[PDB]
């Protein structure tokens, strides 16, 4: 779909960050609130029949 | 220094995607 630029801050410290294994976005999609900045319309999906 | 000599004298006698993407994140 066509789209509905951040400084370095304190927060986003790559330091800070341990990178372990690589965040995709499916991780992003199933949990939208807990990997998302922004998360504006996002939907709750089901979980698990 | 011989030594030395001697050995100077006989030498002339996916993952990169998959970082890129960590990158790009």
């Amino acid at each position: 779909f066509e789209p509905l630029d951040e400084d370095w801050n304190e927060f986003n410290d790559i330091n800070k960050i341990i990178i372990r294994q690589p965040i995709r976005t499916e991780y992003k999609i199933a949990f939208p609130y807990l990997y998302n900045n922004l998360p504006h319309h996002v939907h709750l999906t089901w979980y698990h029949t | 220094e011989r030594k030395k000599r001697k050995q100077f004298q006989d030498l002339g006698r996916d993952k990169s995607k998959e970082l890129h993407a960590i990158k790009e994140r």
